[PDB]
Formats: structure tokens, C-alpha cells, sequence
């Protein structure tokens, strides 16, 4: 042989960006959260898109001998096990068969994340349990909202540099799509005076204070730095420091120009 | 120069687009090319001309229960508003009440799908030759804003010539921005798509790559029977190539196959000709290709007209056609 069978499209339900809170225990969320950080579609997600979804996972608790999910039946649901036990079985034909368990622990179902898939195996309730569900749709949604709108608009950042004014849409854009995080904790230090400078920053939020040795500028929310570092590589300036907890925008350099070339060529155009 | 004009030519039939222009009683049901959903390319014969023609039949109801409306007259509009060698023609399209019906130049080659599990795997410069056409078309196609986001053997025609038609353009969207839809075949999947960033032209590239990789390979470089298991490979991006592979070759491939969109070729500065210019293009004639100046690798055996040895054979159903309209509120647009 079947090396001769096709490979179907696969779709999701669309949705183009241009409030739902189940409760849980302090306790209940870690459990989860540690049960999905190693998950495919959750080992990446910054920590409130992480944080709006655990939000978003309703429960549903269920009577032994429950259908919990049946094979066939479908799938735009992913469970995770918050307590019980369970049996899979699958039936292939004709033959019945008790497969595997599951004992208080365990997930299962993610793949119905991304578009339709109709579950495998029938889950039993062996005894008194409950668990966490979680629809595709209602999913896709909060993981597109979030960066669709952490990112367009970063924006007001990136066309917010004198550096850049020059550039059109599809570009900056282009920078949208790469460009990458950094969060700093008071007093650890962001860029050294006399490093190979090699990226820009925006402060998402807390501030920056850069400084030569006696405070220089300030950095809060909208404003970059290190910009110099665009223009010429020579040495740094001088040194930043994060006052409380910073987030930054981190842009390097080589990547950038490999996009859009060398910056100056761009401030040349107009 | 040239082509500037072609993205007038087809601005022009974009907003006003050709309609209803036939209907089901003009050609034979001959024989099922393929199904789908709902599905089942017909080949057939029409009355008049004895010209022959491949039309996709649609459900609307499917369709509709499968949230699928949108991607329908996308599918449409765009393919009837645009021309290329490669691009597979569109004679009439129309409804009733209900199916939906679009009419392409039927190409007899069957799908390079076949070809390829058949023959087991394609020569470099074999392979070459189709990607260089695949190539063409995204430019081409991007430079109107539009995305194919649907590459698979499963979706290129072989015609007469030994040349390649490109086949589904149910994914095919105009996209200015950044498109969000989580839609094409797991095995092709760029990481952005899977990861739900927000994307445009560049998973049309990364396709490219696995296209390639499957080509001369015999087989994808993405695999696993569990399909979140080839994800989870996907967007790591790592991958083995077999041994027989030119240098040339892994090259070209580790830069279509980037995750890493500021090293991702095609979406670079100096954009497709990163491509086009790269060594293992270097036999390429791109101004000889376009013309098909250029000899076929393989040539399809064809009998006569209307032959259909190529494809596969399905239990043939027949049309029926509801006496009352559905979904028509819908697909009015169509
Ligand atoms: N113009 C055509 N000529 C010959 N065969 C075709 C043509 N268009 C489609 N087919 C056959 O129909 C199959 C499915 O068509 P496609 O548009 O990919 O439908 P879907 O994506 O809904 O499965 C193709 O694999 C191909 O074998
Ligand atoms: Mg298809
Ligand atoms: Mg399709």
C-alpha cells in the first residue's frame, strides 16, 4: 504493497482575525500544563497562549462504564486525564479487543487539534474519573487571535524605526514573520558595551537602561535600540540592563539582510 | 518585461469572472477519472465537438457540510482567471441543483503519483525537468498574490507532450497579507502551516522541497504511519537523504527544506532566482522549458482520443441530480 495509497488533503475550519473561562484548581492547571508541554502543538506556544488555553479546557467528568469517547465517533476533541481509569479497546473487525489502560494519567486525541479525525479506540470509564476537553475550533481561534495579534501589529514597532520608514509593507512583513522574543529579568544585562553588535531590540515591556562607563537613555514599551548595529557592526556603543522584567523583540542582523539585503540600501531608496 | 501584461490579462477576469456557461447534457459521461469529495472526476465526451474534457463533480451539500465554501469559488475564480503552460485550462464551468461542475482540458498522462509508485523513483535530471516546471508556475503564480498550498504527485498531470499540468486548486488563494487556514497533505506541510503562525508564498517553497526529495527519493522525507509523528519531524526540519543523491541535490533541498524562514530559499532577497540559479539547475533552460523547447524524460502511451490506460478504475455511480435546488443562497457567487 500500500505504498500505492494516496495521501488525502487535510483542512481545517478557517477563520482570518479580521472570553470563555472554565475553573480550575492551582494545582489542577500544573498537572495539565506539565501534561502538555511535550505535546506537539503545545511545546511552543508563549505562556498565556499556553495560559488562555488552559483557560479554554472545560471538564467533563464521567460515570464508570461511560463511553468517554467511542471509535468512529469523532474527533475536534483532545482529552487529557485529570482523574479515573480507563480500557482502550478497538473493534478492527469482527475481532473485539481489550488493547491498552490508562491509570489516572495519560492524554490522547490532539491530532483532532489540527483538522477532523475520527477517534481510533472506544475509551471506557473503568470506574468514577473526569477530564479535560478541548475543541479544535475553539482552539485554532485562540492560538490564531494571539498571533495575529501578537504580531500585525509587533508593527507600530518595526515601522516605528527611522531606520526603516523606508521600507514597503511585504517586507516588513517578512520581518513580522521572524522576528523573535527575549525576556529579561531584573538586573540581567541585554547588550554589552564592546560586543560584535549584531541585533536590534524593542522593548515589548518593563524597560531597558542603557548606560556608558553613569545612565545615558531609558528604554520603555515601543522604543528600540541597538540599532546602530544595522548600519555598522563596529563594537557596542555601549551596555543595556533590564529594570524589572523585560520583554524584547531580537532581531540578528545577517538574518535580516538576508531578506531584504543591506539596510542602507534601503534608507538610499527614498 | 513581458509579463506585466499577464497580470492585467488576469486582474480583468478576476473581477469579472466567467459564470455559467454550459450544462450537464452537452457531454457523454464516459468513464470515473477520480473521486474526491463529492467528488468523482468524470471523463467525457462531448456531444458536439467529440472534443473531450475532465469534469469535477461537487456536491454542494458536501461542500457546505464541510465548511468548504470558500475554498470552492476560490478554486473557480482564480482558475478561470489565469493562463499558463502548465496550468490546467478551464473550459466551462456551471451548477444546477445539485452538483457543481467545472471543465478542465482533460490530460491524459495520469498523475505523476502513478508514474512514480509504479517506476519506483525519477532520475536527477528526470525529476529536474518537472520541477523546473513547478518552479515556473509558483512564480508566476505569486506574482498575482497567489498561493497553490496543494503540491503532490497526486496533483500533477503528465499530457501527451511528457510535460506536467497542475491539478487541484481547491487550496489556491488570492492572499495579500497573511493567510491563517491549516489545509494541504500532512506529508507537505510547511512548519508554519502546522504551527499555526501565519503565512504566504513560502510554504509553496518548502512543498517544492519535499516534491523534490519524494521525486528522486522514491519517497517523502517526512514519514511515519502516526501523522503527528511526521509533524513533529516537519518541524524539527531535520532529515536524512539516500545515498544516491548528488551533492547538488542535498544542497538545493537543505535550503527549500528550511524552517528557519530568513534561510528558507525562495523567500530571500534576491526571492526565486536564489532557485533558478542555484547548480542544480544549472542544465536548465528556463527560457526553453517555458516554450516546451525542451524533450520529455517519458512520454505517457496513448492509444487514441478519449483513452484512459493511465488512470485507475473506480465503481462508476450515477449522477443524480435532486429536483430541488440545494445550497443555492451559497453558491450563488459560483
Ligand atoms: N484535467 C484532468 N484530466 C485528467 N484527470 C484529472 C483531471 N483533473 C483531475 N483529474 C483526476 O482526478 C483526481 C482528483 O482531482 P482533484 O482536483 O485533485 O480532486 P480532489 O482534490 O477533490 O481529490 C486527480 O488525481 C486526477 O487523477
Ligand atoms: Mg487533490
Ligand atoms: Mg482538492
Amino acid at each position: 504493497i500500500n505504498r500505492f495509497t494516496r495521501r488525502a488533503s487535510v483542512c481545517a475550519e478557517a477563520y482570518n482575525p479580521d472570553r470563555i473561562i472554565h475553573p480550575k484548581t492551582d494545582d489542577q492547571r500544573n498537572r495539565l500544563q506539565e501534561a502538555c508541554k511535550d505535546i506537539l502543538l503545545f511545546k511552543n506556544l508563549d505562556p498565556e497562549q499556553m495560559s488562555q488555553v488552559l483557560d479554554a479546557m472545560f471538564e467533563k467528568l464521567v460515570k464508570e462504564g461511560e463511553h468517554v469517547i467511542d471509535q468512529g465517533d469523532d474527533g475536534d476533541n483532545f482529552y487529557v486525564i485529570d482523574r479515573g481509569t480507563f480500557d482502550i479497546y478497538v473493534k478492527c473487525d469482527g475481532v473485539g479487543r481489550c488493547v491498552g489502560n490508562y491509570d489516572n494519567r495519560g492524554s490522547f486525541g490532539e491530532l483532532a487539534l489540527m483538522y477532523n479525525t475520527p477517534k481510533a479506540a472506544t475509551i471506557t470509564a473503568t470506574s468514577p474519573g473526569a477530564l479535560w476537553g478541548l475543541d479544535r475550533v475553539t482552539f485554532r481561534r485562540i492560538i490564531v487571535k494571539n498571533n495575529a495579534k501578537k504580531r500585525k501589529m509587533y508593527e507600530s514597532f518595526i515601522e516605528s524605526l527611522p531606520f526603516l520608514k523606508s521600507l514597503e509593507v511585504s517586507e516588513r512583513l517578512k520581518v513580522v514573520d521572524v522576528i523573535g522574543t527575549k525576556v529579561y529579568n531584573d538586573g540581567e544585562q541585554i547588550i554589552a558595551q564592546g560586543d560584535l553588535a549584531d541585533s536590534f531590540f524593542i522593548v515589548e515591556s518593563g524597560e531597558v537602561k542603557i548606560t556608558m562607563k553613569v545612565e545615558i537613555a531609558r528604554c520603555f514599551r515601543g522604543q528600540y535600540f541597538g540599532e546602530l548595529a544595522l548600519v555598522t557592526n563596529k563594537p557596542r556603543a555601549a551596555s543595556a540592563h533590564a529594570i524589572g522584567t523585560v520583554k524584547c523583540l531580537a532581531m540578528d542582523v545577517q538574518a535580516f539582510e538576508r531578506l531584504l539585503g543591506p539596510c542602507m540600501e534601503i534608507m538610499k531608496r527614498n | 518585461e513581458f509579463l506585466a501584461k499577464a497580470k492585467e490579462d488576469f486582474l480583468k477576469k478576476w473581477e469579472t469572472p466567467s459564470q455559467n456557461t454550459a450544462q450537464l447534457d452537452q457531454f457523454d459521461r464516459i468513464k470515473t477519472l477520480g473521486t474526491g469529495s463529492f467528488g468523482r472526476v468524470m471523463l467525457v465526451k462531448h456531444k458536439e465537438s467529440g472534443n473531450h474534457y475532465a469534469m469535477k463533480i461537487l456536491d454542494k451539500q458536501k461542500v457546505v457540510k464541510l465548511k468548504q465554501i470558500e475554498h470552492t469559488l476560490n478554486e473557480k475564480r482564480i482558475l478561470q482567471a489565469v493562463n499558463f503552460p502548465f496550468l490546467v485550462k478551464l473550459e466551462f464551468s456551471f451548477k444546477d441543483n445539485s452538483n457543481l461542475y467545472m471543465v478542465m482540458e482533460y490530460v491524459a498522462g495520469g498523475e505523476m503519483f502513478s508514474h512514480l509508485r509504479r517506476i519506483g523513483r525519477f532520475s536527477e535530471p528526470h525529476a529536474r525537468f518537472y520541477a523546473a516546471q513547478i518552479v515556473l508556475t509558483f512564480e508566476y503564480l505569486h506574482s498575482l498574490d497567489l498561493i497553490y498550498r496543494d503540491l503532490k504527485p497526486e496533483n500533477l498531470l503528465i499530457d501527451q507532450q511528457g510535460y506536467i499540468q497542475v491539478t487541484d486548486f481547491g487550496f489556491a488563494k488570492r492572499v495579500k497579507g497573511r493567510t491563517w487556514t491549516l489545509c494541504g497533505t500532512p506529508e507537505y506541510l510547511a512548519p508554519e502551516i502546522i504551527l499555526s503562525k501565519g503565512y504566504n508564498k513560502a510554504v509553496d517553497w518548502w512543498a517544492l522541497g519535499v516534491l523534490i526529495y519524494e521525486m528522486a527519493a522514491g519517497y517523502p522525507p517526512f514519514f511515519a504511519d502516526q501523522p503527528i509523528q511526521i509533524y513533529e519531524k516537519i518541524v524539527s526540519g531535520k532529515v536524512r537523504f539516500p545515498s544516491h543523491f548528488s551533492s547538488d541535490l542535498k544542497d538545493l533541498l537543505r535550503n527549500l527544506l528550511q524552517v528557519d524562514l530568513t534561510k528558507r530559499f525562495g523567500n530571500l532577497k534576491n526571492g526565486v532566482n536564489d532557485i533558478k540559479n542555484h547548480k542544480w539547475f544549472a542544465t536548465t533552460d528556463w527560457i526553453a522549458i517555458y516554450q516546451r523547447k525542451v524533450e520529455a524524460p517519458f512520454i505517457p502511451k496513448f492509444k487514441g482520443p478519449g483513452d484512459t490506460s493511465n488512470f485507475d478504475d473506480y465503481e462508476e455511480e450515477e449522477i443524480r441530480v435532486s429536483i430541488n435546488e440545494k445550497c443555492g443562497k451559497e453558491f450563488t457567487e459560483f
